[PDB]
Order: structure tokens, then C-alpha cells, then sequence
RNA sequence: UCUUAAGGUAGCCAAAUGCCUCGUCAUCUAAUUAGUGACGCGCAUGAAUGAAUUAACGAGAUUCCCACUGUCCCUGUCUA
RNA sequence: CCCGUCGCUCCUACCGAUUGAAUGGUCCGGUGAAGUGUUCGGAUCGCGGCGACGGACGUCGCGAGAAGUCCAUUGAACCUUAUCAUUUAGAGGAAGCAGAAGUCGUAACAAGGUUUCCGUAGGUGAACCUGCGGAAGGAUCAUUG
RNA sequence: CUCCGCCGGCACCUUAUGAGAAAUCAAAGUCUUUGGGUUCCGGGGGGAGUAUGGUCGCAAGGCUGAAACUUAAAGGAAUUGA
RNA sequence: UACCUGGUUGAUCCUGCCAGUAGUCAUAUGCUUGUCUCAAAGAUUAAGCCAUGCAUGUGCAAGUAUGAACCAAUUUGAACUGUGAAACUGCGAAUGGCUCAUUAAAUCAGUUAUAGUUUGUUUGAUGGUACGUGCUACUCGGAUAACCGUAGUAAUUCUAGAGCUAAUACGUGCAACAAACCCCGACUUCUGGGAGGGGCGCAUUUAUUAGAUAAAUCCGAUGAUUCAUGAUAACUCGACGGAUCGCACGGCCUUCGUGCCGGCGACGCAUCAUUCAAAUUUCUGCCCUAUCAACUUUCGAUGGUAGGAUAGGGGCCUACCAUGGUGGUGACGGGUGACGGAGAAUUAGGGUUCGAUUCCGGAGAGGGAGCCUGAGAAACGGCUACCACAUCCAAGGAAGGCAGCAGGCGCGCAAAUUACCCAAUCCUGACACGGGGAGGUAGUGACAAUAAAUAACAAUACCGGGCGCAUUAGUGUCUGGUAAUUGGAAUGAGUACAAUCUAAAUCCCUUAACGAGGAUCCAUUGGAGGGCAAGUCUGGUGCCAGCAGCCGCGGUAAUUCCAGCUCCAAUAGCGUAUAUUUAAGUUGUUGCAGUUAAAAAGCUCGUAGUUGGACCUUGGGCCGGCCGGCAUCGCGCUCCUAGCCCGGCAUCGUUACUUUGAAGAAAUUAGAGUGCUCAAAGCAAGCCAUCGCUCUGGAUACAUUAGCAUGGGAUAACAUCAUAGGA
């Protein structure tokens, strides 16, 4: 039976100490101000965190010179870099290392949404994003988690289609302006 | 089990078919043949899955059995022949050679050919020994046995036949300093030219080649095949002249190619 | 508490020693006053009157199982 | 604070006559289906030689060929004994634990009122006592006073 | 017999700069800065050095030796009090 | 994330466990559930039992057609013209699929070997003599199914008989030289012969012979062979060496005669090689158990010889002989709720536990045993027999095998539709058309996994902290909220025209019109003494009911029970149970401990085992910018690699260790690229004027142990120049 071949996986862990006030308050100050619909998602980010630099760390422990050490670290610099995660003139594969969690959870779209405007509130901002409000080029995006790349964070942008930057006016709108009509 | 095995599924297919994972239960199967099976392209692959000439099993069928595919001078119908190194593979309505080849990273490449390096293949021989009442026959890793063979055509050696005068033309003698490039392995696909050649009384010999830029490596001689005399090759190489260039340099191309555009 | 010189110790048992007695319980059997194994306030067990076991042996006593059979159902016939 | 016997309730396991019992296997032997191979066998069925005979007959040409049968070989399956293993019954005997608001003591912890204890032997309702040797985990790191 | 020095003994007195839960120890040190070699041996308290099996013994017994069940402590060193 | 927290005490420092804490592609269950993507699902208990239906059949121009049909329809000569259902023949049914019962060096993995073997097929090459006294081929047989007809039986793809008719079924039987050579051999002349004529394909077996050397006219392979192969003498009651079938016609008369003829195929016989494989087979490696120390051997155990059998090696078996094989380095035995592996969970490292299951290998089809056909089977969707089970019987008989798909019973803590489909992936057949419960699609599916709604924004307000003076005020900024307050915006859940999806529907993706007033389009699970986050709230109960993983709470003021408010942690999820990983440095090789907490044997000897003192030149240099080559006080090389007399050449102690290389199945994991909208994923896809095509990718790593190969000789074992039997 095929299908059964097609792989899956978690992404996520939930935390090893259940009830600790230092990292409950932590979470929720996280969890307030970037506005998640749970702290599934932060964990999510300290799950990639975690796989980004249990893979920096293997190659730091390597010596340069080596060309495993060079070829994924070069392509694990780009991907931080097509992220925009690192900034400029911080390519030095120990920036990875260096980066939190606060950095992942400032290039989700909700956040990006916030930055730019176009929201006056960054639970707005979510809001805006899951009611197909917004595209990125063309293409409306509805995951909060979009993850936005710096070549793509010029252009986010309204749809088309909502009524804020689009086209005919919401249901709202028309079932007011008929019975006004 | 109770006999053969007639049935073969997508993962156990060879690594080199490239073919995906959910796109089915079974792979092609390639019918027994002229060549080692575990070697070979069924000409399913070679038509749908690189040539895109039809999109299913059925269309592949009806591409096959308008006797248009036609393969090493005579048209071969079955849809799981086992197609391999240097196979010719032609087709009349659309004019078109193609020569199956090795490229750099292990796979399989369809070089255009010009009718004139495609009325000839080229393959080496397995073994050459007596038959019956005396005459002399040497047999290749095509499979094909030729009968008289010049007294100087020996075993592990290269030869090239016609497909009208269905004989032999010309010989290379694989020995040292002849280009060569590797069938099986992960050094397959590079070609180069034999740098040393040492025996050990009881297993295999040991070819150690060189490539065309510097690099050296070490090949068993079953999946060694000299090409040309000398570094000149006898075939048209593909669009990688035969150098696997490490994944630093490959990715060195692409960032280039990038920067050019 | 009376009394003895001492109060039946280790054990052991309805044992060939237990009257009550066909003791009580379990096992054996369709059925057992029999057999074995336990229980012991034992009419009246017991320590070289030797006590308790004990492989082997027994023309020793007792119970059961298998084979075998006119011992029996139930007699018949043959021979000297 | 606390040790043990005894009395009671409950749990768990032990020994235990009962030629105990059940399930499943394994081995030897007895019997042996069936197939395969083999020996004889010859139901019928093929130029239907020849008599130069009137669709027939005997001499018939050899070859096929079934039932049956013989001897091997593989060998299920049943039967008896032996034996292994897993569970399970057992009058009675005797352990451990838990419980409670029990009886008898005073064994241990102070020099615990007989210092404690280890090995071994005997005894006693119970803890325990004593004999011989040892230890301090002693109540003495000490006789030049 | 007095003095001084070597080895090899049995020990002792002072001190942590050490070690240790401490008591204490110059060997129980050179241990989280963890590795000289080697044998035996422990894995909470009971049940228990018990049952069963084996084996040795004249016997007492010795060597080898569980489980079920039960339990939340048992225990070591030192402090204060009684 | 390389971690701890509560409990022995009046308190302290410990050894130490108990309990807590977290995961499980790990099952059950409890509560709850709106959306998308993905997708395990009668394995654990019963390898227990099965109603029903299906799952393996097959047709091209090319083996067999007025037996009976359909379409053409005849100048009434011949066709059966063309479509062919039934049937014969051939092939496949030995794959798929399901399960894990048996099985612990056995299967299995890595690695060999077959020079010790069979292999339908593919692919390629290959093939004289059939009798004629080797002096060029020499003759054509009935019967059989389907059909027609007569029947038994209650009966089944049970079954007898009559009449017909074929072959690529069956059975016969024409043969292409010089005969190359081999042996006989009349006479001639003497022969060393001429020889006149008489005996010789390919396979099978046996036997002889050849299959060639070394420096002063020899010619295949191997690392290794009496090998490949040749010649010979024969030998077989010889399997074989074509009585087959298609179209397209189309050069030219020898008797102008379908005439001399001729190509392209289909099938088929045999041989060799190839391939698909198989079957054996070498080395090393597997869990617990010593309350399993001896096991094997009369009857095969270990070996030898000769044979038999096999496709083949072989005690596989037989006859004879020998007395051997395994073991404290754990045999034999026993357990396994044990198929092996790729791998899964967890993981700082090391590890621990698991692996029935979709990939590979093995084994079974109720339990055993035995065989036909066939290339391939000890087949079970094949047969025969027994045993257990059971069905129909008209009572004689007959049919059996779901651990295939679905479904039913039982067993249980535990597991879905008696659905659709050949369109995809492939397999299969005589085959472009048939078939396929393989496989895909759909329904049940909180197994697991992914994205992710349940509101947002504004001024009003009793208000609530600075900030404009900050006194003395007062109202002020992000709005913080009790506001069912007020207000218009946004939308998907849902409904649904349509289209798209699909083999056909369905879902998803799009989207006409509908679709939010906060009571609803309502989020739950568990907890509120400590651990451990959150009540020294209120009412009830009164050592009861009950809670409580542990410590403990409850004996009339319960922070602990039963309730309400509030709150908390997680959140479409969470609690519970068991098993397992972590914690656990409480199994400790890294990495524990033994004076007193559990633990040094009473003491010594002692074999295996483990561990073993020091000592042997690369000592100093050049040389070019980590190393080549050099020289010094370098046992030689003839031969391949071998200088523009000369670097860097064979054999003449083992191993470990270590470096590099090869081969290493994918899937899994790591990891490169890639905007499925993200993400789990997947292996795609991206750019042309996004107008009759370009550029493509579909990387790479790991893979301990065993094996092969190259460089080193420090470290460590073995063996050993003192008899010189040395060079
Ligand atoms: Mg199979
Ligand atoms: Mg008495
Ligand atoms: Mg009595
Ligand atoms: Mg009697
Ligand atoms: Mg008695
Ligand atoms: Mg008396
Ligand atoms: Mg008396
Ligand atoms: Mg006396
Ligand atoms: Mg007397
Ligand atoms: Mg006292
Ligand atoms: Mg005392
Ligand atoms: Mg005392
Ligand atoms: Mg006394
Ligand atoms: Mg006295
Ligand atoms: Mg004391
Ligand atoms: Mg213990
Ligand atoms: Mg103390
Ligand atoms: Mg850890
Ligand atoms: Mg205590
Ligand atoms: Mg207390
Ligand atoms: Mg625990
Ligand atoms: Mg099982
Ligand atoms: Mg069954
Ligand atoms: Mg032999
Ligand atoms: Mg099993
Ligand atoms: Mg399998
Ligand atoms: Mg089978
Ligand atoms: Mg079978
Ligand atoms: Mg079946
Ligand atoms: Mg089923
Ligand atoms: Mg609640
Ligand atoms: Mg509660
Ligand atoms: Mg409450
Ligand atoms: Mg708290
Ligand atoms: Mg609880
Ligand atoms: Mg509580
Ligand atoms: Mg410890
Ligand atoms: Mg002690
Ligand atoms: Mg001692
Ligand atoms: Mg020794």
C-alpha cells in the first residue's frame, strides 16, 4: 500500500519542566507581544532553533579547510541570509549560534504585517492574514507563519481582492448598502 | 521463493532511475537481456520519463508497438529492454540518435549522435575462447559473440562493430595510458585516462586512473571500459567532458551562472 | 493448689500395643468393619524390657494394580 | 522504646500419602494408510504378414496398455511403556506477612539493671540461659604514680 | 652500653596543603583535573542464607540458592535535649 | 536544555530507595471536537473456526473453422472471402498477495565461491550425411474435441456409448556437395605409393592422444586444471537435424503453361554464450540461562576409500575401515509472550529497549506425510492418504481448507466497507483490444503527524498608572478591563448556481447569490497544601463520605472531601492504565561503590583468563616554495613500470593498530537545491515575446563489525642464531 511511504514527522516538544514561573512569564511575554494563537507555535521556533544550531555546533566542531565544514555551512549562512536573519557583514557561522528566538518570531508575517503598517494592531495583523487580506507577490497568504524572506518582504502586500486594498466592497458593506438602497 | 521473481517494486529499483517514491507501487522490471539488468534503462524510462514523448504505461505501448523505436540497428518492442552503456537508441520519424551514456554523477544521459557516430557502437569483449571444431569466438558484455576474431582482439579489450556489416572494425587494447571511464561505483561516469594497472594473484585488478584535470582515483576492472586510444576519445562525450567536479565546484557553477545573469 | 522418689523426656500410634471402636479426616472401590497416610487426654505407647527409622534378604503376616487363568458364572469332554 | 510465644481474621508460598490428575511434546517398539520406484501380470488395441482361404477364421507382427500383485523407499496415523515440561487437587504439617483496642512475660537500647555480640552444643512456655573459643561494634586507648 | 646511618619489620605522636557523610585516615591521599594491573563482591528493608534442586559430610551441617508476598522507610555519622 | 523536586530526623550531613518530572511512527480507554493537509487500522489473545461473493485466465495479419452464428451477398465455376462466439493446441497459473506458527550459527546481514551446478524466456552467434553400394532427396496416417444424437445419476467444469471433421496436438518419414580425414583393402610395380572400391552430422558415454620452449625452426585462457578445443576407436534401439503459418506481389519464357523464380516476417528444434535467477557454499557476527559440564557414536557421530542418488559438491545414502568430532573462548541442554535484517523510540557522549507490519531474505497455508504436470512446486485460490473440523445427501455417495479482499462467530483491553475501478504503477496472455480484491479511488478512521478559527477596530463611559503645568490640579497615554455597553467594517464554519477534480462520482482549490451581537456559529481536559502554577474564598460533611502517584487531609472554623465563584497549566486537546526510554553517576567501559551505611573470600597455593620492566638509527644536514628527493659508514638484483653509464623492481616471519581506496540496495536518518501559499511534505520545477521551446535538477554524507587493496612501523602480542645445519 503506497502512501505509506511518504514521510512525516514532528515539529515541536513540549517542555521538560511543566510548571516553572521564570520560563512561564518568559513564554507569555513572548506570546504577547509577537500576538500567537498559542505557545505551540513559540515552541515550534525553539524547535528549529534547536536543530539550526545543533548543526551549527557540528560544524564549528570540524576545522575549516574541510570541505563538509565549508559546503553546509556556506549553505546553511545563505539560507540565515535569504532569511534575512543575519544582517550584514555577520557571516561568520557563529552569528547562528548567537541568534534567539525573538529573531525567528520577528519575520513571521504577522510581525512583518505589523512593521509595515497596514494593521494598527498585530492581532490586526494575524486577523488581516487568515482573512485572505493579504498577498506576497501574487499569491494571497493565509499562515501567520509565513516566514518571510527578505526578497519577498519588500513587496507584502494587500490582495487584490479585500476590500482594503482590492476590489468590491465586503459582505458587510454590501448588506448595508443594499438595505440603505 | 518457487521461481523467478516477475514483479519490482519503485524502492527496490536501481538508485540511477532517478524515479520517484509515490509514484506507484512497481517499477518497469526489465525484462532479461543483453545487459546486466542492474545496469540497464527499461526504454519505458528512456521514453516516458526522460523524453516525455507519451505520459503512461499505455501510451509507452503505443509509442513501442508502432515499431518506431528502434535500438542498435533493429527495432525492439519490448517495453522493459534492458537498454544500457552505449546502446544506440534511434528513432526514424524523427531522425533522431541518441547514445546512452554515463554522466559525472552516476546516471544515465542521452547524447545526440550524428548518423555517422551512430551506424557503429562500440563495447568491450568478455572473454574469447574455442567452440566447436575449433573455431575461435570472443564474448562481450552486450552479450554478443563474434566468431573469428583477430588474433590480437583480447579479453577486457574494446571493440566496435557496424550495424550493416555487423563485425568488427577496429579494437582498442585496454592497457595503460588508454582513456577509460568507470561503469559501476561511485567513480562511475568519469572518464580518464589509466595512470597504473597492478594485479593481485587471486582477485580483482586494480585500475588506477587519472582524470583530464589532476584528480587520481581507483576503479575494480569490471567497471572500467577504455573509449580511445590515447587521451582522444572514440565518442562523443556528454555535456560534463567526463570530470565529476566536487560539490564545492558544482555549487561554485551555479553561483556563477547566477552572477553572469 | 494437693501430692510424688520421680511425675512418661526424645520420639511414636487405633501400630502385632486403643476397651470405647466399624475412632475422625483424606486416599483406594459402584460399595470397604479391610489397606495406607495423617489426627492423639494414649482402658493400658516409650527409650539397651532398648525408642524411632532402615537399603538388601525372607518357603514370614497384610492390602492393592497389571498379565494369567475352569477358582467362578456352569459345567462339558478326553486319557491311565 | 521494644523482643518472642500463644489466641483470632485475611493473603501468599512451602512440604505432603494419594503407583494424584490434566495439557503439550520427545524417544524406542508394534501396527501401518498412501505415493514413488521395481517384479510378475496381461482386461483391450494397433500393418489386421500367411493359408492366395469365404466382412469372417487360425497360425500374428511386434509394440502399447489397465486392474491386480511383488519388493524396496519415504512415511503419515493410531497404540503401549518410558520420560520431559507447564498447570492443577490433596487430609495433615508448618513458614512469612498484614490487622486489631488481646494473653504471658522483660530479652535489647544506660553498666537496660547478668556488658553486648559472633561460631558451635545442650536446654526452656516465650523472649532466652549456660558451656568452650573469639571480638569491642565496651563500661578501659592509661601503671613510671 | 652511648652516638650517627642504612635497609626490612610491628606500631605510634603532630599537621592539613589532601580525602571523606562525618567519625576519622599519612594511607581510607595522589577521584568529575574521574583510566597502574588483577581477583572476589553490593544494588532500598524484609521474606532469607529460607523453599526447592545439586553437591560434600557418619551426623551436626557446609558450599551453591530463588520466588510469591509485603513494606516507605530500614540504616550510617555527628548535634542538642531528655 | 549535559537539569532535578517531595519523603527516614527535634533539626543536620549522608548511603539509599519510594514518589514526582518528560517522550513513545506505543496500544487500550475516558472526556471533548468547527476547518485544511497527511494516513496506521484482527500482529500481540485464537497459525482459532468460517456462510456469502470475488480474487487467474488468455486471441494475434500471422497453429486449428463451410462442425453451429454475424456481416458481406454468387455472372450459381470456387470461396468460406471478412467479423468470429464454442472447442483443440500453446503459455501463465511457481508472480502477486496474507501471516509470523516452527526455527537462536540454523534462517539473516556484510563478504565469498561454483574450476561443484540446473536455468522456459530475452539477446547474440551457431546447425551438412535423415541414407544412396556417401558418384547431389526417394512418401503424405486416422482420431480426436467442440457439433449432432442416445443416456445413467438426486447430485458437482459427475459420468458411458454412437456418428462426424483438423493440426505447429500425435505418429511417421525424402535429405545439400569435394567427403576433408580415419581404417580396411584387389592388383600394379616394390611402392614412401598408385591405389579400383567398402565402411565416418550433430548430441550420449567410455577410452587413447594432442593441447607446444630455456640463454648459444612453437600457435588460446586461468591466480590455479588432464581447461577451452582438436583427432581417433567406437556407443545409443537418439532427444534432434522445419510435412508449420502470414501478407506484398512481380523482373523475365524453358514447353510463354500463377511458368525460371524470389524478398520481408510469425512460430518452432537443438548447441554455446548472455540475462532473469535459483541451489548450494567460505569467514565473522544473535537475546536469557551452569538449579544446562559433559555432548556425539551399535541405528551416521568425525574422517577415509568405492559406489549409489542428485542438476551438482557432500554421510545425502550404502559396504568396508579408522576412533574420531564439540566444550569454562559456554558445546549439549532449557527458556524465549523469539521470524532475521534495513530499521523504531529515546539520546551530550556512551548507551537502553524495541523491530508482527507495506523494502529485502526465509518459512507456512488446519496438523503431518507423499507425488503428477512443468524450465520453474514437495504448489495447497494442484492432487493422494491419515488425524482434527465440517457441508450436501434422495442415506448409495459427494465436496472440502479466507494466515488472499470484504464480511460473519469466537477470543479478547484491543483493530474499518460483504463499496467502485482498471484510468494511473506494473504484471500477465497467442496479446496495442482481455484479465488483474496486485494496485488505485471512495466510506468508517482524534492510531500517529501538519497548517490552523472561536473575533478585530474605534470613540463613549465609573473609572485605572505617568506623560501637557504638576502644584492645586486633574482626566491622559499605550487604552488595561467590569462594560449583554454604542457603532459601522472583516471573514470562514456552514448553505450553495456553476465550473474544476474524477475511470464515474466525492473531497480539496476557485467562486453567482446567502451565511455573526455575543445568550451566540457557546472549548474542553484536569487541577487550586507541598513537589507544582494557581484560594490563610463561601456553603455542606464530620476519622464518615471520600481525596491522595508520595508526604499526608478529614475526630463541627477542612487552604486537601462534596459543591458555587474565582484562578491556573495545556488548549482542539488533555487525563487515565500498562510497557518502555530519560531521570539513572540507582548497572557505571566513558562512569558507581566494599572500615563503620549492602558489599574484601579465614588464609595461602594454583591452570586457563587478564596484565606484563628497560634496550634495537632515521642521529646531523642540504634542497624548494606540510612534504618530494637527496647524501652521509644504502645485501644484490637479471623481468613490466626501466635516465636527458643512470631515480622509483618481483618471490624467500606473522598479526593487531592506523591512513587512503574500492565495493558498498533503496526507503529511514543526516544533509544540498527547490515559495506544495507556509508546514508536515514532495522530487519537483523555473524563465522564454511566460506564440509552435529553452535551461534543467532529480546532489552529497553516513554505513560500526567481518572481508579486499595501498602507505607507516610508534605502540602491543606471537615465533625465534648460538650446536651455527648461519651469510
Ligand atoms: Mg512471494
Ligand atoms: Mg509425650
Ligand atoms: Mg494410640
Ligand atoms: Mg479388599
Ligand atoms: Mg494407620
Ligand atoms: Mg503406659
Ligand atoms: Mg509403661
Ligand atoms: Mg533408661
Ligand atoms: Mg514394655
Ligand atoms: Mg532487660
Ligand atoms: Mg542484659
Ligand atoms: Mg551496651
Ligand atoms: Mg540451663
Ligand atoms: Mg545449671
Ligand atoms: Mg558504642
Ligand atoms: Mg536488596
Ligand atoms: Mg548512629
Ligand atoms: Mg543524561
Ligand atoms: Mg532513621
Ligand atoms: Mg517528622
Ligand atoms: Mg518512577
Ligand atoms: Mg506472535
Ligand atoms: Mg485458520
Ligand atoms: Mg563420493
Ligand atoms: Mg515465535
Ligand atoms: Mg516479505
Ligand atoms: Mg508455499
Ligand atoms: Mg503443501
Ligand atoms: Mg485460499
Ligand atoms: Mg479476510
Ligand atoms: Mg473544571
Ligand atoms: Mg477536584
Ligand atoms: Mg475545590
Ligand atoms: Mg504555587
Ligand atoms: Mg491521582
Ligand atoms: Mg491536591
Ligand atoms: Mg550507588
Ligand atoms: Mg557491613
Ligand atoms: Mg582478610
Ligand atoms: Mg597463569
Amino acid at each position: 500500500h503506497v502512501n505509506f511511504y511518504r514521510n512525516y514527522g514532528k515539529t515541536f516538544k513540549k517542555p521538560r519542566r511543566p510548571y516553572e514561573k521564570e520560563r512561564l512569564d518568559a513564554e507569555l511575554k513572548l506570546v504577547g507581544e509577537y500576538g500567537l494563537r498559542c505557545k505551540r507555535e513559540l515552541w515550534r521556533v525553539q524547535y528549529a532553533l534547536s536543530r539550526i544550531r545543533n548543526a551549527a555546533r557540528h560544524l564549528l566542531t570540524l576545522d575549516e579547510k574541510n570541505p563538509r565544514r565549508i559546503f553546509e555551512g556556506a549553505a546553511l549562512l545563505r539560507r540565515m541570509n535569504r532569511y534575512g536573519l543575519l544582517a550584514e557583514g555577520q557571516d561568520k557561522l557563529d552569528y547562528v549560534l548567537a541568534l534567539t528566538a525573538e529573531n525567528f518570531l520577528a519575520r513571521r508575517l504577522q510581525t512583518l504585517v505589523f512593521k509595515a503598517g497596514m494593521a494598527k494592531s498585530i492581532h490586526h495583523a494575524r486577523v488581516l492574514i487568515r482573512q485572505r487580506h493579504i498577498r506576497v507577490g501574487r499569491q494571497i497568504v493565509n499562515v501567520p507563519s509565513f516566514m518571510v524572506r527578505v526578497e519577498s518582504e519588500k513587496h507584502i502586500d494587500f490582495s487584490l481582492t479585500s476590500p482594503f486594498g482590492g476590489g468590491p466592497a465586503g459582505r458587510v458593506k454590501r448588506k448595508n448598502q443594499k438595505k440603505a438602497s | 521463493a518457487r521461481g523467478l521473481k516477475k514483479h519490482l517494486k519503485r524502492l527496490n529499483a536501481p538508485s540511477h532511475w532517478m524515479l520517484d517514491k509515490l509514484g506507484g507501487a512497481f517499477a518497469p522490471k526489465p525484462s532479461s537481456g543483453p545487459h546486466k539488468a542492474r545496469e540497464c534503462l527499461p526504454l519505458i524510462l528512456i521514453l516516458r520519463n526522460r523524453l516525455k514523448y507519451a505520459l503512461t504505461y499505455r501510451e509507452v505501448q503505443s509509442i513501442l508497438m508502432q515499431r518506431h523505436i528502434m535500438v542498435d540497428g533493429k527495432v525492439r518492442t519490448d517495453k522493459t529492454y534492458p537498454a544500457g552503456f552505449m546502446d544506440i537508441i534511434s528513432i526514424p520519424k524523427t531522425g533522431e540518435n541518441y547514445r546512452l551514456l554515463y554522466d559525472t554523477k552516476g546516471r544515465f544521459r542521452l547524447h545526440s549522435v550524428r548518423d555517422e557516430d551512430a551506424k557503429f557502437k562500440l563495447c568491450k569483449v568478455r572473454s574469447v575462447q574455442f567452440g566447436q571444431k575449433g573455431i575461435p569466438y570472443l564474448n562481450t558484455y552486450d552479450g554478443r559473440t563474434i566468431r573469428y576474431p583477430d588474433p590480437l582482439i583480447k579479453a577486457n579489450d574494446t571493440i566496435k562493430l557496424d550495424l550493416e556489416t555487423n563485425k568488427i572494425v577496429d579494437f582498442i587494447k585496454f592497457d595503460v595510458g588508454n582513456v577509460v571511464m568507470v561503469t559501476g561505483g561511485r567513480n562511475t561516469g568519469r572518464v580518464g585516462v589509466i595512470k597504473n594497472r597492478e594485479k593481485h594473484k587471486g582477485t580483482f585488478e586494480t585500475i588506477h586512473v587519472e582524470d583530464a584535470q589532476g584528480h587520481q582515483f581507483a576503479t575494480r576492472l569490471g567497471n572500467v571500459f577504455t573509449i580511445g586510444k590515447g587521451t582522444k576519445p572514440w565518442v562523443s562525450l556528454p555535456k560534463g567532458k567526463g570530470i565529476k567536479l566536487t560539490i564545492i565546484e558544482e555549487q561554485r557553477k551555479r553561483d556563477a551562472a547566477a552572477q553572469a545573469a
